[PDB]
RNA sequence: GCAGUCAAGCGUUAUAGCGACAUUGCUUUUUGAUUCGAUGUCGGCUCUUCCUAUCAUACCGAAGCAGAAUUCGGUAAGCGUUGGAUUGUUCACCCACUAAUAGGGAACGGCUGGGUUUAGACCGUCGUGAGACAGGUUAGUUUUACCCUACUGAU
């Protein structure tokens, strides 16, 4: 609690200029060839993570690459407005008997997926307001062990802790499971 | 009604009978409106009325401006035109920060009666494998919410910002004790993982760790701006 | 279905929305605060501005989000001619600019509130105040276009 | 083993976590072979953190 | 410097532990196999018993024995489908992993190659100054590997001997940057196309201009190639087609100097043009359409192919190599009449345009929706592959010499190397550290040399699909690097205003 | 916030140095997908008044405002602004009713629960010990008015 003002100075040095770390091209690849061969055991544990340029290590193959940014070669403003510049389709039909063939394909599609959400939504949530039916308030006691402070808690004691224990119940151990902790 | 319908009705019975002259005049009577909007509006909406009202003269003089110089009258390769974007330190010198700034006084006991345990109320950077000391031989403590992990990183060459993460703290220009705490301050040189930089030597390694100065108060602001230090 | 979609609620553009947030923070919360107070009355001052211009922005863009109608949703005639009318990408891209936005407003008003909890002084914790709403602002200065044309 | 296996570390600490109700206190009574924590059928009998020293360097949480 | 972990007391020990000899069994029994072409999918001899300690020289010639070419053999690859070559010896290649026993039978897929090698460019051979800006473009002669041309943003070209490493010739004709530079397939002339709209023929012998500018366009010259010599008639000089900003193609007669054809299909800026091989131009333009022009029709539009989402930023064929060598082979050599030399450069464009079967010129398309696409415009009008996969940006696409593998790189520091019948995926080549600009092939197909914007080079051996050697020296971005037709020199420029020529 | 760009100005006769309005990059990337340490003061009941930075009610202006409903804004404080659930925590969150369930000051520069709760006791951590605490649980007497003034009524 010393209340006296230091003198914060940075000397010039060329130290600060040069590169602190480097990795050479054999390293690099002798890295990328290791991560993929390694066998996880369930056994082992880390004790210490070496310190690697992850993001020159991490390349995967991808089979599919992203959708091209359609903003970058038109705008909304020529998409649509006073000023909009599109007057036909990006993508047209290829002929007539393609583009029915599509559309009553869509319309099957439709109405499988209208009957699939009238077997249980339309005859659940829907159907209840029309009579005025709301459901009851959740009580509150269903929502305990969610609160702020028991989530406090839980962080300080595993940011305390080295070895964490989770401790399930033999009669439902997939029930009592904390994933999104994990 | 469907489509455009309020246009098809002025097409098709016109407008108000005194409409042209009621916006004529109106638009007539909009300077004297201004005039008394600026001398009678008070307080914040009177503040807001002059900024924008200075802000649509400048527009204006820029559009005479080149309305008027249009009256009057890096080499890129192919592939890349038609596309856009002494050893001194930056901060030789800056604001010491004393002790009782530095760390806040926390209280234990029933009674609160004890007074050892001290807080560092200033961003920090605790680095990989940390684990809080036990609640019983913990003096110094360092939040979890005011640790950092990366920082928004301007490269002078090439005019760039970069959210790079952070490897270490190299000299914190206050204490040699603030820097093995890890304290992130102004003038605080750290260590900077620049792998995305792309930057090789002239013998072929490939760059991934430099040295940047930290150009901000993180504690005013929430967040961490350094320049790279090429 | 719904057959018709006149019940959406008005979008301002990206300068008006942020008035009206920016304003309704100003009149709607208590605005004299003291150097002389309790650092916990400060603290809670500024951490009700934070979180009520959050939740401005965020209803805002939930009444934006919930009046528009789904494209994939619909029945594929309407599908059809509100992309013949509104180029479907561009309405998916804008509709989708909103709600990240929502999440990113969200997400600077719980990391400004948590940095509050630990303000030592009125300055301090107004700058940090300040600079939770100028990211916020910046957030929705970034979606000018995409309002304009919803 | 852990604690060998950080043995550089002076002490090591094991934090014990799950569902209400599961049996950590239990757990821990029964690793000191005494009720250190208090343990009850109904759930949330425990509700802050308790340090328990099991031996000199491994504390239990 | 970050290092690799060390050995451990463990693996010490079974270092020094003695090692196995690989020794080939003397009483290895025979293998039935069957041949089968790659490019035709026919077999030869059927079913045959060979020694399983045959070498694959023994089996070259053993193969040539059953065609009947015994006299004029051509070496062959073989590989056995996994898809495995054969390195050394059948035993050691397929018997000693185990995957195929001695009792089954081993079908070997054979592709002819090149008679000759070019060995990898190892070191700089010099740092040439004398631009006074940044390089932009550059290209060796077709004829000889002793003359590279180079133009830069001082609004000059420079012709150099790359014998003695020294500047001989300036072209100071431009007014603005040079942005393309060619050289014709014949080795008599080269055309310079700058950022001013106009385009220049020079004399390289004499370091001469020929005539005056060859104006008419709009907006700055973006590509420029030549028309072919084995579809030149004999007694004329080939034409120059140029595009441009500006959406136009033109199409200029240098005997009279005059224009032909002016092509103006595009609504947008043309990316490239490129004159193929059947009598047809092909270009590639933002408006993210391919045209295929008919030079033989006033210049009509054949085709349009629409695909793309993005601009196309570049195309190649799959004869790009013979186009651009005309006549000249890797030795060098110049024949003595122009009838002699349009028969070697028709014989030379067949030997890569017919093969198995019918005669196909396949183009690609690499396009800024991070895509490819795989064309054969003569037979069909739908695309025949499309390729996928890059994260950013395809920059640059070229055929292989042979046309049996397509390499894009992106800007997404990596390169691709894909099948050059139907588009499937290869191989991924890593290594940069920032954006790909260009690439280029060596003239076996076993060698690869790209430039990257981290100032680096890099030679990949596409045999083993590995980086071969890494090249430094570039103070700055590197734009344009090229592979001299012999296989001998390599060049690269870009903003450090020096070319570095590099050789074994 | 940091780093940069531009230039209405200011400066100068040395295109040095400041610099409004604007603007770029990082934070943060495209198909509307899916809780992380407040170290020292808190909440009620009853009841009055004030501010306006107006939620509702009154009157207006604008908007693709057809109608109905709604959004933004102006004058405006005359008049209202609720009933409940939840403490293994609520520096809040849900259910409903309603015209609406607006924000705040006069404290935070009388009853009553949290709390400064001293002597009893137990558990945990630390200490060789007397004991102290990272802590957790429970039990625990402060009791005017008839004085002046103010206020309400009465001679
Ligand atoms: N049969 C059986 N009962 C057990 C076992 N362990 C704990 N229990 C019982 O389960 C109940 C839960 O005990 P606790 O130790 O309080 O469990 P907890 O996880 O600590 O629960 P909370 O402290 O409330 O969060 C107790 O009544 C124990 O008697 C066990 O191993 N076997
Ligand atoms: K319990
Ligand atoms: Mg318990
Ligand atoms: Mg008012
Ligand atoms: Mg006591």
């Amino acid at each position: 609690q010393d209340s006296t003002i230091p003198d914060a100075r940075v000397q010039p040095d060329r130290r600060w200029f040069g590169n602190t770390r480097v990795i050479s091209q054999d390293a690099l690849q002798h890295f990328r060839s290791a991560l993929g061969e390694t066998q996880k055991d369930t056994y082992q544990v880390l004790l210490r993570r070496n310190k690697l340029p992850m993001s020159l290590l991490e390349e995967k193959d991808a089979d599919e690459s992203p959708k091209a940014r359609i903003l970058d070669t038109e705008s909304y403003a020529d998409a649509f407005g006073p000023k909009a510049q599109r007057k036909r389709p990006r993508l047209a039909a290829s002929n007539l008997e393609d583009l029915v063939k599509a559309t009553n394909e869509d319309i099957t599609k439709y109405e499988e997926k209208q009957v699939l959400d009238a077997t249980l939504g339309l005859m659940g949530n829907q159907e209840d307001k029309e009579n005025g039916w709301t459901s009851a308030a959740k009580e509150a006691i269903f929502s305990k062990g969610q609160s702020k402070r028991i989530w406090n808690e839980l962080y300080k004691v595993i940011d305390s802790s080295d070895v964490v224990i989770h401790v399930l119940d033999a009669r439902d151990p997939l029930g009592t499971r904390c994933k999104s902790v994990e | 009604p469907q489509n455009d319908y309020i246009e098809r009705h002025i097409k098709q019975h016109g407008k108000r009978l005194d409409h042209e002259e009621r916006k004529r005049k109106r638009e007539a009577r909009e300077s004297h409106k201004i005039s008394e909007r600026a001398q009678k509006l008070t307080g914040w909406k009177g503040k807001q009325f002059a900024k924008k009202r200075y802000a649509e003269k400048v527009s204006m003089r820029k559009k005479i401006k080149a309305h008027e110089q249009s009256k009057v009258k890096d080499a890129l390769p192919t592939y890349l035109l038609d596309r856009e974007q002494k050893f001194s330190v930056p901060l030789p010198k800056v604001r010491g920060i004393s002790e009782e700034e530095m760390f806040k006084v926390i209280k234990t006991g029933k009674s609160r009666s004890k007074s050892w345990k001290r807080m560092i109320t200033k961003h920090t950077f605790v680095g990989e494998g940390f684990t809080r000391r036990p609640v019983k031989m913990e003096r110094i403590i360092r939040p979890s919410a005011l640790r950092q992990k990366k920082a928004n990183v301007t490269h002078p060459e090439l005019g760039v910002t970069v959210f790079l993460p952070i490897l270490a703290v190299k000299k914190n220009p206050q204490s040699p004790m603030y820097t093995q705490l890890g304290v992130l301050t102004k003038g605080t040189i750290i260590e900077v993982n620049v792998s995305e930089l792309g930057m090789v030597t002239a013998g072929g390694k490939v760059v991934w760790g430099k040295y940047a100065q930290v150009t901000n108060e993180p504690d005013r602001d929430g967040c961490v701006n350094a320049v790279l230090l090429v | 279905m719904q057959l018709s979609w006149k019940d959406i609620p008005t979008v301002a553009p990206a300068n008006d929305l942020l008035d009206i947030v920016l304003n309704r923070t100003q009149r709607k919360t208590p605005t004299v605060i003291r150097p002389g107070f309790k650092i916990t009355r400060i603290r809670a001052f500024y951490m009700r501005k934070v979180k009520y211009t959050g939740e401005g922005f965020v209803e805002k863009f939930e009444d934006i989000l919930k009046g528009f109608p789904n494209i994939n949703d619909v029945h594929p005639f309407h599908r059809d001619l509100m992309d013949t009318l509104y180029e479907k990408n561009h309405y998916k891209i804008s509709l989708a600019a909103i709600s990240r936005a929502k999440s990113l407003v969200e997400q600077v008003a719980r990391d400004y509130v948590r940095l509050l909890k630990f303000g030592q002084s009125l300055f301090q914790c107004k700058q940090l105040k300040r600079a939770a709403l100028g990211r916020m602002a910046t957030i929705v200065k970034k979606l000018r276009d995409p309002l304009a044309y919803l | 083993q852990f604690s060998q296996l950080h043995t550089d570390r002076k002490q090591i600490s094991v934090g014990f976590i799950g569902y209400p109700n599961t049996g950590k206190s239990s757990i821990i009574n029964t690793l000191r072979k005494k009720k250190v924590c208090q343990v009850a059928p109904i759930p949330g009998e425990t509700k802050v953190w308790q340090y328990i020293t099991l031996m000199k360097r491994i504390f239990l949480i | 410097s970050t290092l690799i972990p060390p050995p451990s007391k463990k693996q010490k020990k079974e270092a020094q532990l003695p090692r196995e000899v690989a020794i080939i069994p003397k009483d290895l029994p025979n293998v039935s196999i069957k041949f089968q072409a790659l490019d035709t999918g026919d077999n030869v001899g059927g079913a045959l018993r060979v020694p399983g300690a045959i070498s694959e020289k023994q089996l070259e010639e053993l193969l040539n024995q059953l065609n009947g070419t015994s006299d004029d053999p051509v070496p062959y690859t073989f590989s056995c489908t996994k898809t495995i070559d054969i390195t050394d010896n059948l035993y050691s290649s397929l018997i000693k992993p185990g995957y195929n026993s001695t009792e089954d039978q081993i079908t070997l897929l054979y592709t002819p190659r090149a008679v000759f090698k070019v060995k990898p460019v190892t070191r700089s051979s010099s740092a040439i100054a004398g631009h006074g800006s940044t390089i932009l473009c550059s290209a060796f002669a077709p004829h000889t590997s002793s003359r590279m041309v180079t133009g830069a943003g001082d609004n000059t070209a420079r012709i150099w001997d790359c014998d003695t490493q020294t500047p001989m010739h300036t072209l100071k004709g431009h007014y603005n940057w040079v942005l393309c530079v060619s050289w014709s397939p014949d080795g008599e002339v080269i055309a310079t196309g700058s950022m001013d709209n106009t385009i220049r023929l020079w004399d390289p012998k004499s370091g001469q201009c020929l005539g005056d500018a060859l104006r008419g366009h709009s907006k700055w010259i973006t590509s420029l190639s030549w028309e072919p010599i084995h579809l030149v008639k004999p007694g004329s000089k080939p034409r120059l087609a140029s595009s441009s900003k500006d959406g136009t193609i033109k199409i200029w007669d240098t005997v009279s100097r005059v224009c032909q054809y002016t092509m103006s299909g595009h609504t947008n800026s043309v990316s490239c043009v490129k004159w193929g091989g059947q009598g047809l131009l092909y270009s590639g333009s933002h408006d993210r359409t391919v045209r295929v022009w008919d030079i033989n029709s006033q210049g009509r539009c054949i085709n349009i192919l629409k695909s793309h989402a993005h601009w196309v930023n570049h195309l190649s064929l799959s004869t790009d190599y013979a186009l651009r060598i005309g006549a000249f082979d890797h030795t060098g050599k110049k024949p003595s009449t122009p009838e002699e030399a349009q028969k070697k450069a028709l014989e030379n464009y067949e030997k890569i345009c017919k093969k198995n079967g019918n005669s196909e010129e396949m183009m690609v398309t690499a396009s800024d929706d991070y895509t490819m696409f795989l064309w054969n415009p003569l037979k069909s009008t739908k695309p025949i592959a499309r390729m996928t996969g890059h994260q950013k940006l395809v920059n640059h696409v070229a055929f292989s010499p042979d046309g049996r593998y397509i390499v894009s790189a992106s800007f997404d520091n990596s390169i691709k190397l894909w099948d050059g019948r139907d588009g499937k995926f290869i191989s991924t080549f890593r290594g940069h550290v920032a954006s790909v600009y260009q690439v280029a092939w060596s003239s076996d197909c076993r060698l690869l040399v790209s430039c990257s914007k981290d100032t680096t080079l890099k030679v990949w051996d596409v045999r083993t699909r590995k980086l071969s050697v890494d090249l430094p020296g570039h103070k700055d971005e590197v734009y344009t690097v090229d592979w001299s037709v012999d296989g001998k020199r390599v060049c690269s420029g870009g903003k450090d205003k020096m070319v570095r020529l590099w050789t074994h």
